[PDB]
């Protein structure tokens, strides 16, 4: 029922982005691999199984986003660890 | 000002729960579990938690209460510490654990949060466990 391609995207994109920021520390790093998927997400005409996909984790996805964006305005590290909250809570679903 | 500190009573009352005693994971137990059985290697876990270096600077509140914190047991998905200290805990209980750095983050740290050699005190609740 959903996008293998974005089951599998995000799961690679997920583990590559904790181990940029919880390995090396390497937030830019993190924030640079995750932006195109986010931006998939987001961007026009979308098949049937991505859909259903967007529908099961866009919102906690889009919100994972744009505590990242806080982030960036904000400096509160705390805006980070909610990201990663939604972000781990995703990558449990579809692992 | 007078009274007990919980980093403290780890430090200086907990059992050492490393194979080797080597002082590098001390534990007491708050409250016993009603469980017979112990988490075993690649079991999904759900606890409760809150973290503060052995210095009193907190550095994980947000997880102590709510949505359980989940991970896989024995599988080096988080430290040393929790691998050793989780699978000695029975459901239901709750203890402290006391973290050298060689079973935490070790000399890199995790900075901000955690800066370079912390000693880092943990409260965990056991709420479940689970095979598959
Ligand atoms: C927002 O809250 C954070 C947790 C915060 C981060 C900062 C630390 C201070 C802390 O405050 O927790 C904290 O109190 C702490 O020290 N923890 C968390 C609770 C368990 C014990 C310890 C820990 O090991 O954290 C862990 C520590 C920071 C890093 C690991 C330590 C051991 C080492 O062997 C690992 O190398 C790989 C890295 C963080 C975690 O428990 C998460 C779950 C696990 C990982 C990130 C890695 O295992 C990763 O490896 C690819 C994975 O396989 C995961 C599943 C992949 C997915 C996409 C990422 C999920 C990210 C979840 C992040 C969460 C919930």
């Amino acid at each position: 029922a959903m996008d293998p391609e974005f089951m599998e995207m995000w799961h690679e994109g997920l583990e590559e982005a904790s181990r940029l920021y919880f390995g090396e520390r390497n937030v830019k790093g993190m924030f640079e691999v995750l932006e195109p998927l986010h931006a998939m997400m987001e961007r026009g005409p979308q098949t049937l199984k991505e859909t259903s996909f967007n529908q099961a984790y866009g919102r906690d996805l889009m919100e994972a986003q744009e505590w990242c964006r806080k982030y960036m305005k904000s400096g509160n590290v705390k805006d980070l660890t909610q990201a990663w909250d939604l972000y781990y809570h995703v990558f449990r679903r579809i692992s | 000002n007078n009274e007990e500190s919980p980093t403290a009573t780890v430090a200086e009352q907990g059992e050492d729960i490393t194979s080797k005693k080597d002082r590098g994971v001390l534990k007491i137990v708050k409250r016993v579990g009603n469980g017979e059985e112990t988490p075993m290697i690649g079991d999904k876990v759900y606890v409760h938690y809150k973290g503060k270096l052995s210095n009193g600077k907190k550095f994980d509140s947000s997880h102590d209460r709510n949505e359980p914190f989940v991970f896989s047991l024995g599988k080096g998905q988080v430290i040393k510490a929790w691998d050793i200290g989780v699978a000695t805990m029975k459901k239901g209980e709750i203890c402290h654990l006391l973290c050298k750095p060689e079973y935490a983050y070790g000399s890199a740290g995790s900075l901000p949060k955690i800066p370079s050699n912390a000693t880092l005190f943990f409260e965990i609740e056991l709420l479940d466990f689970k095979g598959e």
